[PDB]
């Protein structure tokens, strides 16, 4: 139903935005043993800083350095570009921003019932947010490659992508119904 | 010594992150194809690419089968082409890595049932799930038909 | 001296038996979830004979003409496609491993003796199909005489 | 030492006898499919499996590209199934033997154009043959049309 | 550290360039031999746009919707199919050789770094298709507004 | 494939044959032929519960299968332990024969309450489930055994019982289609 | 014209029968270096005999022994069955018989115009002949495997298979045309 | 894609650009940048006929390509000799140049005697044949080279000439169908 479709779209958009905002801000992305305050101790790392766990200095968090220039090595420009892209977290942040603008479009769709292009814009923003989340996940994993486990914060972004893509389907379906309804009325 | 192969050891050639990203890319490609196929009313539908049909098309493309339909718009065809290239590269990489794993032993004989027992279990589970869904649909429709009369 | 049916070497006999059993089960389940519902009658051309054809075409990665439209039928098709992809890739990889290990043993091209079994199977299938077609033709010819 | 690859060295993985038998078996399968599809008047045509269409179907089956038609009779489906199994085995054997040849050197780098120049030459020759056939057909129809008027 | 486009390693850059050239030539020849003759006018769904689509689907081994019906079109399709089969098998075999040689030197599973370039290309193609569809929709909407 | 009385009889006799074959397969200790100890290594014939001696010094002395051996079994993972428990309890062959018996009871009960067409559909579902259960049991037992051997007639008794169960289940659902066709056909007239 | 097609199919059947009978008859099937009338010398061998070429003992033909019992080895029964099948040349000869039956059916078709079922029989015979020829070729090559070059006699069998399959295709065309003409006449 | 005058001018300018690019490529000795001698080992730029020195002690000195070198060339089979002869003469680049010139001549003469619609079809055939000839020439040249190295601008000059020729040839056939459509349109009325 139209009302239930709006309610589901809003709930899913809010859930996806909240999940991405939590995932980007939280530090439980990767479980890996590493040094502290730069010995070997198990820590958990996010996108900005890694917090040492169950160690003598547990609780303290060290800002992750994405440019280990200790040996003053450059290699190829592709590695530098990947490091720069991963360090800024440009793609997870872009996904969060796109989710926020899609939510804004969804909220503003109620005010203007005649302008149906806002629903389409919200759906486009949701799909683009999912794609940006995908690129961010790929870049993050590739940078980590260049024992370990993934924490709940990482899976929050993964679950947000599935929710954001599902809402994008709902929004375009709602846009499809709106134009069909307009065509149906013109038929009479 | 060689350990007994795991039940789900058929996923070994590709890393877990690769499989997760494969599932995610499949979902994203399906959604993008459905979006670019049916969003514009000026194309209305001329095509048959709903969300269910888009998911079916992407699943068939990944397994190199193809169901019954093909995108006709330029955007849908671009999506299909990039998905086809992705599928070709990924499947070739899987086959090559499985060949490398079977050729070189680290710490050749015929593949035993223990090497594919996981895929057999998944197949039977899918059959059971399909039967359950069909029975649920039949029960839902039968009561609904009686409700009308 | 390689065996006539040495093209089955990369997989085990248990795997081949279970492949045949899984094919039978998947075809039967496809027919069941395609036509058991009186409320879908049919809109799908998936009978018992057509389900076997779809499953056989899917296993050899040759989609013939049709695809399931019901959700349960699509689930069956998807799991069968995943199983087929894994099994075919496993066969190719194990055959490559066999040939590579044989090559590094202290002519090169594959001989017809390695694929003689598949050639024999192909010709036997052609003969069986011709015999079946002739039987069907004779049966229909006799049937028309009975009607007249 | 490693000699410069031949123009048609892409046929090395399979022996010459295998290729000749592949061509002959393709011809035989096409003829058998055409026979079992259209010989019976009780099937009349309901199917589109002429000799040309059967040849096209068999060629598409061997290259794993599919076709717009599929046999519907029991005999035609048996022929299609055995041809599909043959194609699967043969293509897998070719890929496996080419991998073995590229892995072990007897007396690894990226494949060069010299390794695949022959397939390019065959492709361009086929394109030229197709253009010549199309031009011949156009010239024949132009003269035939002028004869009518 | 594998390169982003390390999935193109098995074949040479010259092979990829010649593959693109051959694809363009085959598509143009298919369009020409499909629709040049007025005496075939059309009865075939092979324009310049559809010819490129058929050639791409043939190279990716995904027969999409159509097949050529004329003799010249079928000749083009057959030679393209043979070329595609040989090239794809060569890519798979060379990748297997690379991986086996790397495994046999004095983790094991393929990492996302080895196939990150294909993911980047896929997402870039998705974005390009989205942009093309959006531009087409905007153009069509503007055309309707001007007419109305 | 034709008529209804012969179809019912053929389906009933097929169900009886499948039930007998599966029951024999469960209760017969001839499943695998392999070298081993039935109490030195010697040729033995094994089953689901016990393995008797064969052509040895003391032929026919059956011993229960060591599903949980002592003396440093080295343990295993959770998945391997679950597989061992499934193989030992023989849950899938037992579930298969239970489903076959249930379907046979439904078919026998189908003579009464002929208006209730869902009974035959239930029998078909039971038989299809029994076939799938037989598939799972065969796969599980082979995987457990795989870790020069050959299988006995009872293993192929179970193998054929799965095929008969599916072939019976295939044409049992044909009746449900035709029975519904009869109601549709008589409605128009 | 139907008569022109019949003449073409008769000529093709005769040509294929002649090619296959020559291939079975003559012994230029394979060029290889081998012993003579039990030194290495290049010889030519067909289905029955090997004859020395350009040697001191040139011109004399020795019957091929298909059962190498020099060391009295049996190994598997599949090898023995393959050797027995190759030894008798059952498939090339039975292909010859099938081509003869097809040609006879074609020749007898002019006697009975009404009986259309024998042209289909001729096509069936030709197709079965081609299948048996390919089985014989496969068996021959496999047995030879377990430097060499194939001669014109072997290529005559390959050429005979192509013509027989070509004649079988056009023979079935008549049966289709015979029924199509008959049905059209009965309509009016 | 639209109208007829703009299509004609676009086809003419594209054909002329392709002809100029391919002629320059044939007549320019900048095809491959690789180390070698032009009279020790030094960086050189090669072409189809002569190779000059780059950043050497004697710059600006070109030397004819050793297509059939003396001093124990070791010979080869017929295929390698045929490829060497084709590369030495560069017939396929010359064949492409000739076909492009014929296509341009036909498309230019199409203005005179506009009733002859088969001239444009001939131009399209000429252009597609020139593109195929360019493909063969590029393939032959690369195979000869592979028997670090980078390709010069003139080689990429001929790479775009093939692309332009096919895109010009595509439009050349397109206007052939449009002209017949006009004839078909006026025939109905």
């Amino acid at each position: 139903d139209r009302g239930v479709q709006m309610l589901l779209t809003t709930v899913g958009a809010f859930a996806a935005f909240s999940l991405m905002t939590i995932a980007v801000g939280t530090d439980y992305w990767l479980y890996s043993r590493g040094v502290c305050k730069t010995e070997e101790v198990m820590t958990h790392s996010g996108l900005w800083r890694t917090c040492c766990l169950e160690g003598n200095f547990k609780g303290l968090c060290k800002q992750i350095d994405h440019f280990p220039e200790d040996a003053d090595y450059e290699a190829d420009t592709a590695e530098y570009f990947l490091r720069a892209v991963r360090a800024s977290s440009i793609f997870p942040i872009l996904s969060v921003i796109l989710l926020f603008m899609g939510g804004l479009c969804i909220a503003a769709s109620e005010f203007y019932k005649t302008r149906h292009n806002i629903i389409l814009s919200a759906g486009i923003f949701f799909v683009s947010a999912g794609l940006s989340n995908i690129i961010g996940i790929i870049v993050y994993i590739s940078a980590n490659a260049g024992s370990y486990s993934y924490g709940w914060s990482f899976y929050f972004g993964a679950l947000s992508f599935i929710i954001a893509e599902m809402v994008g389907v709902l929004a375009v379906h709602m846009f499809i119904d709106r134009h069909k309804q307009l065509r149906a009325t013109a038929r009479a | 010594q060689k350990s007994k192969p795991g039940v789900f050891s058929f996923l070994d050639p590709l890393a877990y992150e690769i499989w997760m990203c494969i599932v995610f890319a499949y979902i994203g490609v399906s959604v993008v194809l459905f979006l670019v196929s049916r969003f514009s009313p000026y194309e209305w539908s001329t095509n048959e690419f709903g969300i269910f049909n888009s998911l079916w098309f992407s699943l068939g493309a990944f397994m190199q089968q193809g169901c019954d339909i093909s995108p006709r718009s330029l955007s849908g065809r671009i999506v299909g082409g990039v998905w086809w290239f992705f599928t070709l590269i990924i499947i070739s990489s899987y086959t090559a890595n499985l060949a490398a794993f079977l050729t070189v032993e680290r710490m050749t004989s015929a593949l035993s049932l223990s090497n594919v027992a996981g895929v057999f279990y998944i197949l039977v589970g899918g059959l059971g799930l399909a039967m359950l869904v069909a029975l649920i649909e039949f029960c839902y429709k039968s009561r609904a038909e009686a409700k009308r009369m």
